């Protein structure tokens, strides 16, 4: 989750949002390498009583600044394309739960072995038991076990929902009649908060997700108690 | 003489004057919408108590912006004023059609603020997609009025688009080559052909929408074999071409305005700026899906529209740098206009690297739907598109009217508006990356500092609007009128006097063959 | 491909008034030969109601607004089947 | 008194009596199919013919009876005319991105297959056959018409633009026998939506096209046309193969692929 | 298949039209149609600029390819230069219409 | 038929100053004012029908 | 640019009117509005 | 003929600078208090 | 024989982030499979790794409605 005062990104939870950290590193550092650029030359143009108003010949600074800049521009295209074709992957995974969108709460399925579905909505703010957040908590949370490769597999049943969690990297759009594929990889245990990331009507604001990873053991006792 | 004058209007000047107050006004409807949004943020809790009003304010406050301020007053505005002017013609090819761009947009505007009206008005975002926007999740006439709304609009576009590419190609000097227009002109011309590709297919788009909504077709109903995707596609095949029609213009008066106040006859590397719009205009077409990269296409449908999306900073940058080339050994005269210019130049960019940022649909993932994307475009809108819209009317105002504003009070309105903006979006950056979504009414707490310090911006920049109104008072009630103008030699528009006459070029220029 | 003719001697109008009778006509009179001589009431599907077809999110703005705007009941059936 | 040879143009209320019928229509599609009621349509269909009407009348009363139309402003109006064309390109160009989008992919619903399972298609071999040979041969007639026009020849001129509306009009009707005739309808989900949305628009493009040659024949009954001057005929043609050309599209990706 | 009814322009064009299709034929351009072809452009060679009053903006394109054209008013009397290569320009005025 | 453009060229081409949407007679001035008559006339019924649709009815 | 002077100056204390009656004229009525919130919420 | 120069080339009167500011009040104004109207239109339906 | 299932294992016909035909296709196969054997004397035990694929990856509300379909008659796949 966010707290008070952040500037970046929420602590990474799993190793494909470590790398996006890194990445947005090395992308950030390129675009203050060039906005300190530009501002120092217009500040530079604009402080010498110095004129010259005559025409100036155009074909010839103009390779220096097409060339560099399609330099600096496979910089930055390599990793980003390299992260992207690792966020696929042949992975094969132990889990796979579904999430359906509704306005306006997700339902949850794992059904590899039981038919274990349920509800999860965001507790009201008159509800809250103290210290628990406003706007993120939700009555029946997500239980994963940690350090498993998870196939989440999001859909809708009304319209457009988006199922995102900072903290692991993960947005998937929910799509009615579609079965978008997503891989979770939780590298610790606790919980991990998200909001839906596509307006989905009145309650866009309010349709949070809590991800409680504990680990396999009290994972497979937890599933049996939901049944 | 009223009515034959200014609504049977076959004049350039009168229906440039026209899409200015339109414009000016809408402006007003799209502040205030922007200062709703803010205040609702302001603090938290809910504020209207009701959020698919919320919902509703969001959605018009983008129409609003960008179809009838931003587009009516560069295209409509500035564009019906000056490329006549630039170009010696007497009008526009079609003078009578070119009214009926205009009046188009009256009703147009009415349709929308007509479905805000109506049930419980289209709480869709500007986006409209469905199955949200669809007859079910949003069941009565909102949506098919902002859809008509549309239509009207996209027409309107459709037929000035023909008149500014007939016209440029067709009522030049017979001497004057394309090569030897002003860049003003070759930006609007780049900007016409992309409405007429891009308008129609939004066309196609929101009436399969409509009929969804009223004729029991599943273009994007999955029940019937449909696909909402579909629609994201269509949708935006126009809507990215869109985002730079709503800047090239800018680039144009930009271009003019550094290159005047320089003292320079014309900007450097003017065949490389023509190139430039010319190759943003075409890599505009091949791009959209970067607005898909969450709703789960192939990873190398993925990478290739991440790696197209990067060239466009290629040509793009060459405007940035032949632009502080121009400045080169200027004799610089800080005037407003220049201000407005320089400030535009420096926040386009930063505008423009964010957006480089979400080019990568690695990061994308982790940034759509979040305040992050919202501080991008704002950067390129608000202080990209706004600020040539600024410097381009205290720069052309005399020439319009005939009198001066008040160069302090401008100057002064600069550095109120230029601090708001600033500290409206700058903060926008950490709640896009601290994982904000866009579209909500309300924040978990750790969001709220951020919120508190944006929508105090929000304020700032609305006694920057109201201050810019009394100045465009005070020019008018004071009526200093232009004797003089320098640098006519370069910029054929001042060459007819200020105001200029209802006629201009009676009898065309003289430009010789050799 | 040239087709299989010739012309492009004196170009009159008489070799485009020469192939408006010559082909583009009778070709029109052989598909309509073969085309009302096809014809015939291909004996109509069978009804299975599907959730797919005869789909009805808001009623049509006009009858009982539960029928299409060219509705043949001897070839389209409503959402509950074929009409009397 | 000006000295270049454009056409400055008489202050006219038909933009704004165009703008204006523009806002009833739409209004009235909004009364229509949300609060069924058509007075407004109604309002809004008659105030556009009454524009359109004048509108054209005026270019004509400027052109063939004033003559502002220097070889200058004619130039324009050919631009002015393949840009509009080029507009309506991209317009079908989502119509057929839909049908592709939808044929190529076909969902679980629809049978995972295309056509959906329970369309039962039209032959392309029948009417589907007869409507392209109309069309192609209407693509000659005209070509002939415009070569008897600048050959100086009324009689052959009428007669063939006369042959093409007749091919024209035959079209319509036998469209209009298709659709009522079709076993499938636009609410069959999205095979009866690509297929009657797009056919839909090109039957109504064909209309607009029939009208136009109509409006260039009695202009021709009353020698408004020269032998070298006919923009208006000329326009009319441009928008014929436009008409005629999408019409082969149609037929190759919704008739015969997609069956 | 031959046959007349169709009137010429020659026939039947009117207004301005048949003024500019007249004045082609005694190879005249008093509507400004055609590019005017430059003279040295020296004092006593001045560029001729038609008017029909005492004042004409002339654009000028001082070397070819330029992007830029030089435009300033070119008044009736003693020939007025360029200011950016000096050609000269003189004011021809009038008739052009009757 | 008989060519009259001529006849008709000289009617629109009279030094009158009405403008070319007026210049063919009285029918002009009458269409012009049922055309602009439907057209406002429709714009008020708009308004007036979208001042129905902003409050609700039960 | 160079104008001739103000052909009807505008006196310091004729601005102080027309600034004051503008920045009115946008807020009294968005503020008659938000400040009777409370009165719509719970109508 | 229409008439021509500073303050002419409008369709609305700069003759009385205080009209004017009446005029530019009413223009602006209503524009920016439009959304606000709406707005409470919207929370009093319900 | 060939068991020991936790969740549906990669497939390389459904490689991509869309998993909607990989649900559809292994639903197929499985009511396919169950018809092919009760139909012609033999066990439906073969046709299980098809259920607990299409079980695993289907969301309920798909396979409830294709089921009632199937009992219908308007279940729109060639079973
Ligand atoms: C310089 C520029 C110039 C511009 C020019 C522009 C002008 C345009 C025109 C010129 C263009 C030329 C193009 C080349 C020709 C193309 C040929 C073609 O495709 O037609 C095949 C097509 C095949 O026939 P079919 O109907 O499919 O047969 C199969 C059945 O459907 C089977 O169905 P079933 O199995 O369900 O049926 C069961 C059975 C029931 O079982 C039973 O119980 C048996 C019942 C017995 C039925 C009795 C039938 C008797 C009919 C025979 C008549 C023969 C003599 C008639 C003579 C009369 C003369 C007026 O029914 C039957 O018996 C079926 C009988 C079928 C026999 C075929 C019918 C005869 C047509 C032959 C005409 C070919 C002429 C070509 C054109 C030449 C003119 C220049 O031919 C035609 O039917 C007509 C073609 C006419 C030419 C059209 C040209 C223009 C339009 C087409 C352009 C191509 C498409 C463009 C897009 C492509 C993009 C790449
Ligand atoms: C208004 C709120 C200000 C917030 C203050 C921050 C508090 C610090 C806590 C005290 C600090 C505690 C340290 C905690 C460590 C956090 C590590 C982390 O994960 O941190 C992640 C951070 C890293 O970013 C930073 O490292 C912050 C950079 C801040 C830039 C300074 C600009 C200040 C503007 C002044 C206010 C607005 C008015 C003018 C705006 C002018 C526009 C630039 O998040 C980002 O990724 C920011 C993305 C910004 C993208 C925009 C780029 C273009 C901007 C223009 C550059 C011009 C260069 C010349 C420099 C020229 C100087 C102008
Ligand atoms: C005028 C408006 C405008 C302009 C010009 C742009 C310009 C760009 N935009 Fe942006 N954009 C929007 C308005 C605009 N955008 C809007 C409104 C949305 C949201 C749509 C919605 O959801 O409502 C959006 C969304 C958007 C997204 C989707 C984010 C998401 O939904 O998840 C992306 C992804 O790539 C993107 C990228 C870019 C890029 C690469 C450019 C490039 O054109 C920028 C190029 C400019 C520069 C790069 C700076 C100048 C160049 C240099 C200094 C050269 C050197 C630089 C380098 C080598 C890096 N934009
Ligand atoms: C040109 C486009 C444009 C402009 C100018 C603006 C202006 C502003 N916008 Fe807007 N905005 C969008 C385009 C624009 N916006 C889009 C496309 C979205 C996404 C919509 C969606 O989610 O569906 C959006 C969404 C959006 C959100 C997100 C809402 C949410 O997702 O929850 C917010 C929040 O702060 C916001 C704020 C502002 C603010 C504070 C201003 C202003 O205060 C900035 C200051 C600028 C001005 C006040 C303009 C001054 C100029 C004039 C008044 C014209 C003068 C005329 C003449 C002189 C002739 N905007
Ligand atoms: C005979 C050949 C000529 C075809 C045209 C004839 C009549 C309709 C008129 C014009 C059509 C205009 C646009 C296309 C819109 C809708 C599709 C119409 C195609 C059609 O005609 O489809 C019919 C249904 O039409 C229906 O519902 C009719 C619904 C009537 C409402 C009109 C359409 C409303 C949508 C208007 C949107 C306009 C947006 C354009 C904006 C301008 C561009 C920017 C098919 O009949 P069916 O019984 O379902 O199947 C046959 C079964 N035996
Ligand atoms: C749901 C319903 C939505 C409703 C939306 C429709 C909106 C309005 C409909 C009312 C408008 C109809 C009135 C006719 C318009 C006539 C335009 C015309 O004919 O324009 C001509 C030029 O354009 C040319 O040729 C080339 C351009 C020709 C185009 C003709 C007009 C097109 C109108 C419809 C455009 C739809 C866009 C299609 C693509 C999406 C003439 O221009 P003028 O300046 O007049 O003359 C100048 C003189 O030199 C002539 O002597
Ligand atoms: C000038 C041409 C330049 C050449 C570039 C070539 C590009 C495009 C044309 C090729 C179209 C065929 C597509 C072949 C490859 C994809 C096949 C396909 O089937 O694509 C389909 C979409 O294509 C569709 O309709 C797409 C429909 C077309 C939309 C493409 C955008 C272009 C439109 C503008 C053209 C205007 C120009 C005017 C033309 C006269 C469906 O998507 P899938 O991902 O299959 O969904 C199922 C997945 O689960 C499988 O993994
Ligand atoms: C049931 C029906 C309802 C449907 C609504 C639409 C209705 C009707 C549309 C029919 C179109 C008729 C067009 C009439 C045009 C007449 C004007 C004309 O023909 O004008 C000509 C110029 O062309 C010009 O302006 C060019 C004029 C441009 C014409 C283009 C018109 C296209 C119409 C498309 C509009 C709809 C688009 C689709 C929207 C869904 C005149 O110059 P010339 O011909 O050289 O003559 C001069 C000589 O006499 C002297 O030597
Ligand atoms: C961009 C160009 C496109 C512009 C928009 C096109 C306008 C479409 C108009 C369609 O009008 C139809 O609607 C009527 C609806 O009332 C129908 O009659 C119906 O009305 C009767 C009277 O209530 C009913 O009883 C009957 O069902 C009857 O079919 C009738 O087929 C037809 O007039
Ligand atoms: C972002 C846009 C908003 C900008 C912020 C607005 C700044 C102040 C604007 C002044 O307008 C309000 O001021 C009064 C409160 O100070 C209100 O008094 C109301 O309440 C008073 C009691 O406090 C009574 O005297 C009155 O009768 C009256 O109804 C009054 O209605 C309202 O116009
Ligand atoms: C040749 C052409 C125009 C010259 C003219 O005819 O006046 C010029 C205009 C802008 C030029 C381009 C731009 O300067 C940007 C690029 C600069 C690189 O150094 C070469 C390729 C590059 C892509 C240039 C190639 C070429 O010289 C262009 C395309
Ligand atoms: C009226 C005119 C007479 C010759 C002339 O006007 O100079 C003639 C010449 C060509 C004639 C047309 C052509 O012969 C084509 C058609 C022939 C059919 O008899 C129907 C009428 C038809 C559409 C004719 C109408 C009319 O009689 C036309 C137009
Ligand atoms: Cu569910 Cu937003
Ligand atoms: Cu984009
Ligand atoms: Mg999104
Ligand atoms: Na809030
Ligand atoms: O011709
Ligand atoms: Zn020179």
């Amino acid at each position: 989750m966010a707290y008070p005062m952040q500037l970046g990104f929420q602590d990474a939870t799993s190793p494909i949002m470590e790398e996006l950290l890194h990445f947005h590193d090395h992308t950030l550092m390129i675009v203050f390498l060039i906005s300190s650029l530009v501002l120092y030359i217009i500040s530079l143009m604009l402080t010498t009583k110095l004129t010259h108003t005559s025409t100036m010949d155009a074909q010839e600074v103009e390779t220096i600044w097409t060339i560099l800049p399609a330099i600096i521009l496979i910089l930055i295209a390599l990793p980003s394309l390299r992260i992207l074709y690792m966020m696929d992957e042949i992975n094969n995974p132990s889990l796979t739960v579904k999430t359906m969108g509704h306005q306006w709460y997700w339902s949850y399925e794992y059904t590899d072995y039981e038919d274990l579905s349920f509800d999860s909505y965001m507790i009201p703010t008159s509800e809250l038991k103290p210290g628990e957040l406003r706007l993120l908590e939700v009555d029946n949370r997500v239980v994963l076990p940690m350090e498993m490769t998870i196939r989440m597999l999001v859909s809708s049943e009304d319209v457009l929902h988006s199922w995102a969690v900072p903290s692991l990297g993960l947005k998937t759009d929910a799509i009615p009649g579609r079965l978008n594929q997503t891989t979770l990889m939780s590298s610790r245990p606790g919980l991990y908060y998200g909001q839906c990331s596509e307006i989905c009507g009145s309650n866009h604001s309010f349709m949070p997700i809590v991800l409680e990873l504990v680990p396999l053991k009290y994972f497979e006792k937890w599933s049996a108690s939901m049944l | 003489m009223f009515i034959n004058r200014w609504l049977f209007s076959t004049n350039h000047k009168d229906i440039g004057t026209l899409y200015l107050l339109f414009g000016a006004w809408a402006g007003m409807v799209g502040t205030a919408l922007s200062l709703l949004i803010r205040a609702e943020l302001g603090q938290p809790g809910t504020l209207l108590g009701d959020d698919q009003i919320y919902n509703v304010v969001v959605t018009a406050h983008a129409f609003v912006m960008i179809f009838f301020m931003v587009m009516p007053i560069m295209i409509g505005g500035f564009g019906n004023w000056l490329v006549p002017l630039m170009i010696g013609a007497p009008d526009m090819a079609f003078p009578r059609m070119n009214n009926m761009s205009f009046w188009l947009l009256p009703p147009s505007f009415l349709l929308l603020l007509a479905s805000s009206m109506v049930e419980a008005g289209a709480g869709t975002g500007w986006t409209v997609y469905p199955p949200l926007a669809g007859n079910l999740a949003h069941a009565g006439a909102s949506v098919d009025l902002t859809i008509f709304s549309l239509h009207l609009a996209g027409v309107s576009s459709i037929l000035g688009a023909i008149n500014f590419i007939t016209t440029i190609i067709n009522m030049k000097p017979p001497a004057m080559s394309q090569y030897q227009t002003p860049l003003f002109v070759w930006s609007v011309m780049i900007t016409a052909v992309l409405l007429l590709l891009s308008l129609p297919v939004l066309a196609a788009g929101i009436t399969m929408l409509l009929t969804d909504r009223n004729l029991n077709t599943t273009f994007f109903d999955p029940a019937g074999g449909g696909d909402p995707i579909l629609y994201q596609h269509l949708f935006w095949f126009f809507g990215h071409p869109e985002v730079y029609i709503l800047i090239l213009p800018g680039f144009g008066m930009i271009s003019h305005i550094v290159t005047y106040y320089s003292g320079k006859k014309e900007p450097f590397g003017y065949m490389g700026m023509v190139w430039a719009m010319m190759s943003i205009g075409f890599l505009g077409f091949i791009v959209w899906a970067h607005h898909m990269f969450t709703v789960g296409m192939d990873v190398d449908t993925r990478a290739y529209f991440t790696s197209a999306t990067m060239i466009i900073a290629i040509p793009t940058g060459v405007k940035v740098f032949s632009w502080l080339a121009t400045l080169h050994g200027g004799n610089i005269k800080w005037s407003p206009a220049m201000m407005w210019a320089l400030g535009f130049i420096f926040l386009f960019t930063v505008g423009g690297l964010t957006g480089i940022v979400l080019a990568n649909s690695s990061l994308d993932i982790v940034l759509h739907d979040t305040y992050y994307v919202v501080a991008h475009f704002h950067y390129v809108l608000s202080m990209g598109a706004v600020f040539a819209i600024m410097g381009g009317f205290v720069h052309w105002f005399p020439l319009f009217s005939g009198y001066t504003l008040n160069d302090t009070w401008a100057k002064i309105h600069f550095a109120i508006m230029f601090v708001g903006v600033n500290m409206t979006f700058f903060p926008q950056h950490f709640l896009g990356l601290s994982g904000m979504p866009r579209r909500y009414s309300d924040y978990p707490d750790a969001y709220t500092m951020w919120n508190t310090i944006s929508s105090m911006g929000s304020f700032i920049s609305l006694t920057a609007v109201m201050l810019m109104v009394f100045i465009i008072w005070e020019a008018f009630a004071s009526k200093r009128e232009v004797l003089t103008v320098d640098l006519t030699t370069t910029n054929l528009e001042w060459l007819n006097g200020c105001p200029p006459p209802y006629h201009t070029f009676e009898e065309p220029t003289y430009v010789n063959l050799k | 491909a040239s087709a299989a003719k010739g012309d492009h001697g004196g170009t009159g109008a008489r070799t485009w008034r020469f192939l408006t009778f010559g082909l583009a006509l009778p070709s029109v009179a052989l598909c309509t030969l073969n085309s009302w001589l096809h014809s015939g009431h291909r004996e109509r599907p069978a009804f299975i109601p599907y959730h797919h077809l005869r789909i009805r999110t808001k009623p049509f703005s006009w009858g009982d607004g539960n029928h299409t705007f060219f509705h043949n009941p001897r070839v389209n059936p409503l959402p509950t089947g074929y009409e009397k | 008194h000006q000295t270049h040879a454009y056409h400055m143009v008489n202050p006219s209320p038909w933009p704004l009596t165009g703008a204006l019928s523009a806002l009833l229509m739409t209004s009235g599609l909004t009364m229509w199919f949300h609060f069924n009621s058509m007075t407004l349509l109604m309002i809004g269909l008659t105030t556009n013919m009454l524009t359109m009407y004048q509108w054209w009348r005026d270019v004509i009363r400027e052109s063939t009876f004033q003559g502002h139309h220097t070889p200058a402003v004619q130039k324009g109006l050919r631009y002015g005319m393949i840009l509009f064309i080029i507009s309506e390109v991209l317009f079908f160009t989502g119509f057929f991105w839909a049908f592709y989008h939808s044929s190529l992919a076909p969902t679980p619903e629809l049978g995972g297959c295309w056509p959906p399972t329970g369309i039962h298609p039209l032959n392309p071999l029948e009417v589907p056959l007869l409507n392209t040979s109309v069309l192609l041969a209407s693509g000659v007639s005209i070509t002939w018409a415009h070569h008897s026009l600048m050959e100086g020849d009324r009689k052959h001129m009428l007669q063939a633009l006369f042959i093409t509306i007749t091919l024209g009009v035959y079209f319509t009707l036998l469209q209009a026998s298709e659709y009522y005739e079709a076993p499938f309808t636009i609410s069959d989900g999205v095979y009866g939506s690509t297929f009657f949305v797009a056919t839909g628009f090109h039957g109504l493009h064909v209309i607009i096209g029939s009208t136009f040659l109509i409006v260039c024949f009695f202009r021709q009954l009353k020698f408004h046309f020269t032998s070298n001057h006919h923009f208006g005929f000329e326009a009319a043609a441009w928008y014929w193969h436009f008409v005629d050309v999408v019409w082969l599209f149609l037929y190759v990706s919704i008739y015969w692929w997609g069956s | 298949a031959s046959g007349g009814g169709v009137p010429t322009d020659e026939e039947q064009a009117t207004g301005l039209e048949r003024e500019v299709m007249l004045a082609a034929r005694k190879g005249q351009d008093p509507y400004n149609i055609l590019a005017p072809k430059a003279t040295s452009g020296t004092k006593e060679d001045p560029n001729l600029v038609p008017s029909i009053t005492n004042k004409r903006i002339v654009g000028c394109i001082c070397e070819e390819d330029n992007s830029t054209v030089i435009w300033f008013w070119l008044h009736k009397g003693e020939a007025q230069r360029c200011p950016s290569c000096g050609t000269h320009y003189k004011l021809v005025p009038h008739q052009l219409a009757h | 038929f008989e060519n009259r453009v001529a006849e008709k060229q000289k009617l629109f081409q009279e030094d009158n100053g009405l403008p070319v949407h007026l210049k063919g007679g009285a029918t002009d001035n009458i269409l012009y004012r049922v055309t602009m008559t439907l057209c406002l006339g429709g714009t008020l019924y708009s308004l007036y029908c979208l001042g129905w649709a902003s409050f609700p009815h039960k | 640019i160079t104008a001739k002077p103000a052909k009807t100056p505008t006196s310091p204390k004729e601005q102080a009117i027309g600034l004051s009656v503008t920045f009115l004229s946008f807020l009294l009525p968005a503020g008659w509005v938000l400040y009777h919130l409370d009165n719509y919420k719970k109508s | 003929h229409y008439e021509e120069g500073p303050g002419k080339n409008i369709p609305f009167s700069v003759e009385n600078k205080w009209r004017l500011l009446a005029m530019m009040t009413l223009f602006f104004g209503s524009g920016f208090a439009a959304p606000f109207f709406i707005v409470r239109h919207q929370l009093l339906k319900k | 024989k060939i068991k020991n299932y936790q969740t549906a294992p990669f497939d390389s016909r459904f490689p991509n982030q869309n998993q909607t035909r990989n649900c559809w296709q292994n639903y197929l196969d499985f009511h396919r499979c169950e018809k092919a054997m009760t139909a012609k004397g033999g066990d439906v035990s073969v046709c299980e790794w098809y259920r607990r694929v299409y079980k695993s990856l289907c969301p309920i509300s798909w396979v409830s409605t294709w089921d009632d379909r199937r009992a219908e008659g308007t279940f729109p796949g060639k079973i």
